[PDB]
């Protein structure tokens, strides 16, 4: 589903551009386009194709969310939600007002919602997730390190693939794994736990478990000095 | 609502959707278009004078970039502003004879994308074999995927080899290399994964050859020429997991391995209190001394370095050097023995 | 320092020129943070899986919608213009499948043997 445009001499733009309607295309600007498309420029058969295509900015993953959260005008949402107080009665009040409890709490604190997204993952000081040498020239170490490793590895690889200008499908795949890797670090096992390949199918202790203890808690107990 | 929880692999195995039907004809054409592209980028930086890698960046930008022009390019490393337009407006404002190389270059980068996508299934089938070897299936796939990029970078179509079974190699390479690097917590050299894997190979024969688990001497003879009782042992030590601090102990619920490991770094109230007093009492000791003398020992030990001869060279910054400083140590140390034998302060610190 | 140029505490507070390591107490190792700069932002799971998803709540996205974009199975729009399949122009938000996206920003093609 394209639109062909023959040309005699000159040819502005090249194959892969986003154009139209009515954009300079070839021959001193004698050939214009008609509908929004994607340029193809046929080398041999003197014709440029415009393939029916818009320039949609639709995205996936946290990058997509972060944006929405950045552009979100809370001042204006607060007014807008107060404008749904018993307007469809018990229906959309009961619901879309627990929505306001959040908005307000953000406004009172001065915390950009965006911040819920991470673009820099912090790292716990090494001395308390140590790498001790024990008996027998063998080592003991926290699971965090192994959680942190695999995250670093996937980030670094993602950098390479992006630097390579790899196909967006193998990039998605990477981004998926990265998101998961971050999940696994912060609060492991809220999506089917990861384990140390050998040892056993014992799930790795995440930060969240290390903080509170996985045992529901913080009681139970495990509590005393 | 915990439905689509563990998709990952199933999810990614939707690239059946990207039509893998690659005829020889289509395979060759794409490969050809890649090559002619790579060459065009040379002709370009030859004509423009710009860096070839920098051009390829801009060609990639104009094909991929629409929502792929990264909003954070590594915090000001790659520049994604109007510098790309400026480059493209340069290339586009070339005469016909040269400008054709731009169009060749664009096609090429478009052809790369397809040629890679077409063979993603190939990676999966190869990576399917390397599982469990210490690295997640998805990790292996991605690792192998870059093997496939490189294979496309290297492949020459003029030699009519089947791209499939060519790339095969490069994919295998990147995977194996990944395992040697990433699989272990304490990173190890590759020729050391080699050997470790070679030992756990020979342990298999030597078990069933003998019946019993082989002695170390047994497994060394088998290993070859550089090998030794001590070496087999000292190796396997290195070969191990290692142990998780978060490993529970017997009672399971309350105790963990880590709980039992004691700090031997930081000095305990008794220790700390000592060496602090020592500092104070040594001062009180070498205070009543010649100021020049006191520094000698403080520069023979008292600051930082053993000073076998180094101090004896730069003779207390300025002063008579070597065999006459040897004499000062003697009298300074012996001057302390006068005092110490009488006022027993320092005696007790000798444990 | 790491390389070993500095000791004593005489040089208290100096970063080493060769090895790059500050000369302080070692205890500082149980208190000093690092970070990792992600190539792509990632969602903090607390603000997603703890219900009501504090972000979902903020965006009018149900947990299943959130999942879909956040874990890469549906695209969410930010700026559009497009209008096909239904014929209906889709607007600032709400999500679409691969084949929906690959029909809009990529076009309609078909090969035949
Ligand atoms: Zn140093």
């Amino acid at each position: 589903k394209a639109r062909v445009y023959p040309f005699e001499d000159d040819v502005e733009v090249s194959t892969g551009d986003r154009v139209a309607p009515g954009d300079v295309l070839a021959d001193g600007g004698k050939v214009k386009s008609d509908v929004y498309g994607r340029v193809e420029v046929d080398l041999v058969r003197n014709v440029v194709r415009v393939v029916e295509s818009y320039d949609i900015d639709a995205r996936m993953g946290a990058e997509a969310i972060q944006q929405l959260l950045k552009e979100l005008d809370l001042e204006a949402l607060e007014k807008e939600l107060l404008e749904e107080m018993k307007h469809p009665s018990r229906a959309r009040r009961a619901k879309a007002r627990k929505r306001l409890e959040v908005v307000r709490a953000f406004l009172d604190s001065g915390n950009r919602p965006e911040w819920m997204i991470l673009e820099a993952v912090p790292v716990l000081p090494p001395d308390l997730r140590p790498m001790v040498q024990v008996d027998g020239g063998r080592f003991a170490t926290s699971d965090l390190n192994d959680l942190y490793r695999r995250l670093i590895n996937r980030n670094n690889r993602l950098k390479k693939l992006l630097a390579q200008g790899a196909p967006e499908i193998i990039i998605r795949n990477e981004k998926r794994m990265l998101q998961e890797a971050v999940d696994a670090l912060l609060d492991n096992g809220r999506r089917g736990a990861p384990v140390t390949n050998p040892g056993s199918d014992r799930p790795l202790r995440s930060l969240t478990d290390i903080l509170s203890g996985k045992q529901g808690r913080f009681r139970q107990n495990l509590l005393g000095k | 609502p915990k439905i689509s929880t563990s998709d990952p692999v199933r999810q990614y195995l939707h690239e059946i959707g990207q039509v893998p039907l690659l005829t020889l004809e289509e395979e060759v054409e794409l490969a050809r278009k890649v090559e002619e592209g790579m060459e065009a980028i040379k002709k370009l930086s030859e004509i423009t004078g710009l860096d070839p890698d920098l051009i390829r960046e801009v060609v990639r930008a104009k094909i991929l970039g629409s929502a792929r022009v990264r909003h954070i390019p590594g915090l000001k490393e790659t520049l994604d502003p109007k510098t790309v337009e400026e480059i493209d407006q340069k290339l586009k404002s070339l005469p016909k004879e040269h400008k054709r190389y731009l169009h060749i270059a664009r096609e090429g980068e478009a052809a790369r994308q397809h040629l890679i996508e077409a063979n993603l299934r190939l990676v999966v089938s190869i990576a399917k074999k390397y599982t469990g070897r210490g690295l997640s299936f998805l990790d292996l796939i991605q690792e192998g995927n870059q093997g496939l990029i490189r294979a496309v970078e290297k492949f020459e179509y003029k030699r009519r080899f089947k791209f499939s079974t060519y790339a095969t190699w490069w994919i295998r390479q990147a995977i194996n290399r990944a395992i040697a690097d990433q699989a272990r917590t304490i990173r190890i050299p590759v020729h050391m994964v080699e050997t470790i894997n070679k030992l756990s190979r020979t342990a298999r024969q030597l078990q069933q050859e003998l019946g019993r688990e082989p002695t170390y001497e047994e497994i060394a003879e088998a290993m070859g020429p550089g090998w030794d009782a001590k070496r087999v042992e000292e190796t396997l030590k290195i070969a191990q997991e290692p142990v998780s601090l978060e490993t529970p102990i017997g009672d399971e619920k309350d105790s963990f391995y880590g709980d039992f490991i004691p700090d031997e770094h930081l000095p305990s109230p008794v220790d700390a209190a000592t060496q602090s007093l020592l500092s104070e009492e040594l001062e009180k000791a070498l205070s009543k001394l010649s100021e020049r003398e006191a520094m000698v020992l403080k520069l023979r030990k008292g600051l930082i370095d053993g000073r076998e001869h180094t101090l004896e060279e730069v003779g207390a910054f300025f002063g008579v050097t070597r065999e006459r400083i040897r004499q000062i140590e003697n009298k300074a140390l012996r001057k302390l023995k006068y005092h110490e034998s009488r006022t027993r302060k320092l005696r007790d610190f000798l444990d | 320092c790491a390389c070993g140029k500095y000791k004593r505490q005489r040089f208290e507070g100096k970063v080493c020129e060769r090895c790059g390591v500050e000369v302080t107490k070692s205890i500082v190792r149980r208190y000093r943070m690092g970070h990792i700069e992600l190539a792509t932002p990632a969602a903090h799971i607390w603000f997603v899986k703890d219900v009501p998803s504090k972000i979902g709540t903020l965006l009018d996205l149900s947990a299943t919608e959130l999942e879909q974009v956040l874990y890469f199975s549906k695209y969410i729009v930010l700026d559009p213009k497009g209008a096909i399949l239904n014929g209906v122009p889709v607007e600032k938000r709400q999500l679409l499948t691969d084949e929906e996206y690959r029909e809009l920003r990529y076009g309609k093609q078909e090969t035949y043997p």
